[PDB]
């Protein structure tokens, strides 16, 4: 939507050039007065396991980052990655910076811009605020 | 004026004679898990492709300490990397493929990987 | 114009002073006191009082904020830990009312040492960008070659 | 509109202008290049500075890793691309890249080729195995 994230100076200032690393999350930034390197947020993924099997998470595959989604039925052996096994949810209203399934599975909480939004374990009807 | 009672007390000088009073206070099959001797140790063998095979090789070690018959030498500790359960997960067995070689790396790295695969089990 | 010059002890004050006033570097001793001096620069006579920067004579600054048209915090860029009391000093020193319109130039100071931090860092460490109500420039100086003591003589000239 | 950042200063360096800014192709480095006729390196998650390289004595626009070859190549205002081994410190070669100085080098590393940009208004190929 070409929003202002962020605006940064340093001190520096003339800043020249950019470049972005492809493994991703550290950019360098060449200055007058010298380089920067620079390590942007997000290393980490949002998302919780209840007693249901909807483990929710937001973004990946068969899920969008704006609704919310999945689930996590599979089983299969320890010594590999389990699949997706997503199960469609219901309704969203707000961005997740954390999503997370209740811990015995009644609610799902979205969080989000200094707002929670509560929606209901599977079927996703707003139940509170 | 060496030994101290403490962890250090700070700088590299009270570093480095501490990883040798380390090495006294546990001796009992090799230092298994190197201490802060890891640091030179690298430069060692700078030549490049040696200090990868050597380092695989104290890998293997580590992982367990086994029956040592004609080419299953690994000492070390008996565990602490284990080998083999059913619920570890994503489990010890995928370093243990490395060690199976056709060369999949290098050659120098290659010749002590197959000893090595033989070496763990 | 009447210039108030402060920072910690040791920033390097006298240094600057005696260069920009005999173009020589001197052998400072701590200030316990000031000095007072009158600098020549592009048809303007600066009058600066160096405060000496130790805790006792710290303690004395205020008796120099009034009149005062530009303030020189004088910083030293390679000392990491007394930044924060740099800040510190600095900022109820923005709350003074005698020193209300000051134009106000940080020099970030012996520039010259490896692990000076930049201007920029500064800049940050010492919240200057948050001063909205007067006049402020940062400069990295080095006091003994010389380098920026000018562009700051420029600066407050400005005002 | 909302996004997961967390802008970190994980390493700064003070130099005369640098006009590239790079990320070693498979380590943990950064190089930059500048106008100090030199590139600098360093590993800004040990904060050590691995190497430094003295392209020219005349501003060094670009640089980047050949990092297969463990040499580094470098553009500066000698209108050459000097390319240096950075562990075992010494140039690898020494070539004309343009007839102007080199603005950027760009690295295939599935190929042996460096294109570098200059501002010749040519870009050229060169193959660092050759």
């Amino acid at each position: 939507t070409y929003r202002l994230e962020s605006t940064l100076n340093y001190g520096m200032e003339r800043v020249w050039c950019v470049a972005s690393l492809r493994g991703s999350n550290n950019v360098a930034l060449g200055y007058d007065e010298g380089s920067i390197i620079v390590k942007l947020g997000r290393e980490e993924p949002a998302m919780s396991m209840d007693a249901n099997g909807k483990i929710i998470w937001a973004k990946h595959s068969e899920v969008q980052q704006a609704n919310l989604k999945a689930m996590g039925d599979t089983e299969i052996k320890d010594g590999e990655r389990l699949p997706l096994a997503v199960k469609d949810m219901g309704s969203c209203e707000i961005y997740p910076q954390t999503i997370q399934h209740n811990p015995n599975g009644r609610f799902v909480v979205v969080c989000g811009d200094g707002e929670y939004i509560i929606y209901t374990a599977m079927a996703l009807r707003n139940k509170s605020f | 004026v060496e030994l101290i009672y403490k962890v250090c007390h700070a700088n590299p000088s009270e570093r480095a004679r501490f990883i040798r009073c380390i090495y006294n206070l546990l001796q009992s099959s090799s230092p298994a898990v190197k201490y802060e001797a890891a640091g030179t140790l690298v430069t060692l063998s700078s030549a490049p492709t040696a200090i990868k095979a050597a380092a695989q090789c104290y890998i293997d070690l580590i992982i367990k300490e086994s029956d040592n018959n004609v080419k299953l030498i690994v000492l070390d500790r008996l565990v602490e990397l284990k080998e083999h359960p059913a619920h570890e997960r994503v489990l010890q067995d995928l370093v243990m493929d490395i060690l199976r070689v056709l060369s999949t790396p290098d050659l120098e790295v290659r010749k002590k990987t197959l000893q090595l695969a033989l070496d763990l089990v | 114009m009447r210039i108030l010059m402060v920072g910690l002890d040791g920033a390097g004050k006298t240094t600057v002073l005696y260069k920009l006033k005999l173009g020589e570097v001197i052998t400072t001793i701590p200030t316990i006191g000031f000095n007072v001096e009158t600098v020549q620069y592009k048809n303007i006579s600066f009058t600066v009082w160096d405060v000496g920067g130790q805790d006792r004579i710290r303690s004395l600054w205020r008796h120099y904020y009034r009149n005062t048209e530009g303030v020189i915090f004088v910083v030293d860029s390679n000392d990491r830990s007394r930044i924060g009391e740099a800040r510190e000093v600095m900022q109820r020193m923005l709350n003074e009312d005698e020193l209300r319109n000051a134009a106000w130039l940080v020099f970030a100071n012996k520039q010259d040492l490896p692990e000076a931090m930049s201007a920029a860092e500064i800049t940050e460490k010492l919240g200057l960008h948050s001063i909205r109500n007067r006049p402020w420039f940062i400069q990295a100086t080095c006091a003994t070659s010389g380098e920026g003591l000018y562009e700051g003589l420029e600066w407050l000239s400005n005002s | 509109m909302p996004l997961r950042l967390d802008i970190k200063r994980k390493l700064t360096a003070r130099s005369d202008r640098v006009k590239s800014v790079d990320l070693h192709p498979t380590e943990p480095w950064m190089l930059a290049s500048l106008y100090n006729g030199s590139v600098c390196v360093w590993n800004h998650e040990t904060q050590t500075l691995v190497k430094t390289f003295e392209v020219c004595d005349l501003p060094v626009r670009a640089a980047k890793f050949v990092a297969r070859k463990n040499w580094v190549v470098t553009g500066a205002d000698d209108m050459q691309i000097r390319v240096f081994n950075y562990n075992t410190l010494e140039r690898v070669h020494m070539f004309e890249a343009h007839s102007d100085y080199i603005r950027c080098i760009a690295v295939h590393p599935t190929q042996p080729f460096i294109l570098t940009s200059s501002d010749d208004m040519l870009i050229k190929l060169w193959d660092w195995d050759k």
